[PDB]
């Protein structure tokens, strides 16, 4: 699971290789953490509420929560989010 | 001399070409009719025309558009004056063409006789031998003995190519260099042809290293007047299929392109074609051209010439279908000219990594990157779009018109960068 | 109230002016009616129930109700719909 | 001066959010339905137009800058009549 891993990360792998694999899996799946507010990271965005997500020195985006649908047929929910000005439906 | 104007045209397909014909008709103010299958109620074409009607209620979606009688009855009930069959689905069907003539509904395309005469490769070979350009050299008759191949290798040249007839598989493709190799390759080719397949109609042809198939577009009236559109290059092939297209000629000798132009014009005269067609050749590195075949329907890359020549092809098709002659349209050689460099790409929901296999699912986000000289044709693109797993996997066609060939290359590379299709 | 007046409309106004005014106002502010199923006419659609409406000869409308938002702007609830090829939102 | 040669005809239009009835008084609001229309001789330029967008009155009300090319003036006029028909901006 190494595609740009660093020798420092090689040291980490030497430390806890199993937890290493778990963290790498989780990171490649859901993306980078440590870009989020503590409250937002733990309890999460509120419905009818908007916040800001910094990515880089300039990559600045915004997210608003619209509503959440109900489980459709097999435990699947549709959630409505508003990006900068565009809309995204997430399953 | 005969003016029988058009009041309505019916599209018997689905997708980007349906939108093309609908926009052309509404630009000409032609009353439009649209037809959809049960699965394909999510496209934009059904709601883009004026009317939408369902077909093939219980039949398979792949054959849902293949039911002639129902669409015939729909054409009659909606008082359809003319029908256009589009491509791929029923344009190769001579039965549908003769039925279209039977109903009296005007047909957009050639007469059913020409379509039927095309038929198998045998009519094409007979006509090409009778009156036309040389076809790919080799053997008209099958080789069933070592002696035919031996004599034809001795006479023409020791290096020959064994191909298998009555089969599209590439397993019947063998190379011969020497006598001892000749007999062994003939023996094993005969064995595979008679084992994997039936009749071993082996053909001996010349050794070909690099094919480069070049396309010619032809328009005509019902009055015996024929105008070639201009040439197009398709040197790019994944294995046997179009992926990207280059209309203006990369490396063409004006003498050779003139030869191809005159040959295509005279062969269109020989066939007596009446509508949009194209003749594709196959050139070697040395400077010889060879006929391959002719497509009698309107090709996909037709509109590429539309940027080359600043003339519409679907309008010209409408106008000849009315009965007008090309000189009434001012369609003569001198005004149509090369104008710009063109490159063509098509996006497909397929993964180029493992097997170029398509992907199915739901698109999450899509954005448009239309450029200054970048033309976009949208097949099925919208928020929440779902791609059918049984129909085609075509979403967007991108046209780059640049002052130079590298100009279009870099512009359309930037367009690829700006497009975002995730999930 | 515009040019859409015919002799039968004149007669209808002549016999019953006030209810005709109410009816024309209501239809104008809500669009055409009688193209609804009586279920939809009294009950309206239920979420996650797709349905069909016919408007002209060849005119098919497939409407699926996605979700209903909550009160946000002094009593402005938002709703979410899916038409063939498009998603719409109504306040 | 000598390489460039006049090629064809073209017509350029700007689409505005002015009430074309009262005084050409510009209107304000939020978009509901957005549909774009492209042809052979059509060319579109998007300023701030997308699904579920918001325009602010602090800036101009320029949405789409459109240029249509043709082989003559009447061809361009007809092409733009069709193109103006093709869009669908509702709300």
């Amino acid at each position: 699971h190494g595609e740009e891993v660093t020798p420092e990360d090689v040291l980490s792998a030497a430390m806890y290789p199993d937890v290493f694999a778990h963290f790498k899996d989780f990171t490649a799946t859901f993306g980078p953490l440590d870009s989020l507010n503590t409250r937002l990271f733990l309890q999460g965005p509120k419905i009818a509420e908007e916040f800001e997500v910094e990515l880089e020195r300039g990559k600045t985006l915004h997210i608003k929560a619209l509503a959440v649908s109900d489980l459709n047929r097999a435990g699947q929910r549709q959630v409505f989010f508003e990006l900068n000005g565009q809309l995204r439906s997430i399953l | 001399l005969e003016y029988k104007p058009i009041k309505k045209v019916m599209v018997a397909n689905r997708g980007e070409i349906a939108i093309r014909v609908f926009r052309a008709c509404t630009e000409l103010g032609i009353r439009t009719v649209a037809i959809y299958s049960e699965q394909d109620t999510g496209q934009m074409h059904r709601q883009k025309a004026d009317e939408a009607y369902l077909i093939g209620r219980g039949l398979a979606p792949v054959q849902a558009y293949l039911h002639i009688p129902d669409i015939i009855k729909v054409a009659k009930e909606n008082n359809v004056d003319a029908v256009h069959p589009g491509y791929g689905f029923l344009s190769e069907r001579a039965d549908f063409a003769q039925a279209c003539q039977d109903a009296g509904v005007r047909f957009i395309g050639p007469s059913p006789e020409v379509v039927r005469k095309m038929g198998d490769k045998v009519e094409a070979r007979a006509i090409a031998i009778a009156a036309g350009v040389p076809v790919v050299p080799g053997t008209d008759a099958p080789i069933t003995s070592l002696h035919e191949a031996h004599e034809f290798s001795n006479t023409y040249g020791f290096p020959i190519i064994f191909k298998a007839a009555y089969g599209g598989g590439g397993r019947g493709m063998r190379v011969v260099h020497s006598y001892e190799e000749l007999e062994e390759n003939y023996t094993r080719a005969y064995s595979e042809a008679l084992a994997a397949f039936g009749n071993g109609a082996l053909f001996v042809e010349k050794f070909i290293e690099k094919p480069r198939h070049i396309e010619v577009q032809i328009l005509g009236d019902q009055y015996g007047n024929i105008l070639h559109l201009y040439e197009r290059d398709c040197s790019i092939q994944r294995r046997h299929q179009k992926v990207v297209e280059i209309a203006p000629a990369a490396h063409l000798d004006p003498q050779l392109r003139t030869r191809l132009t005159s040959d295509s014009v005279k062969l269109a005269k020989q066939v007596g074609y009446e509508n949009a067609g194209t003749v594709e050749f196959l050139v070697d590195r040395h400077g010889k051209h060879y006929f391959i075949e002719v497509n009698s329907r309107l090709q996909v890359e037709h509109t590429v010439t539309e940027e080359i020549t600043d003339v519409d092809l679907v309008h010209a098709q409408i106008h000849v279908a009315e009965g007008r002659s090309l000189p009434d349209l001012g369609l003569r050689q001198e005004n149509i000219r090369i104008n710009g460099c063109a490159i063509q790409c098509r996006v497909t929901t397929e993964d180029p990594a493992r097997s170029f296999q398509p992907d199915t699912g739901r698109i999450e986000v899509f954005r448009s990157g239309e450029g200054m000289g970048i033309r976009l044709d949208n097949a099925s693109a919208f928020q929440g779009a779902v791609i059918s797993p049984h129909y085609d996997s075509l979403l967007v066609k991108v046209i780059a018109h640049g002052k130079d060939h590298p100009t279009a290359a870099t512009k359309m590379s930037r367009a690829l960068a700006e497009f975002r299709v995730r999930g």
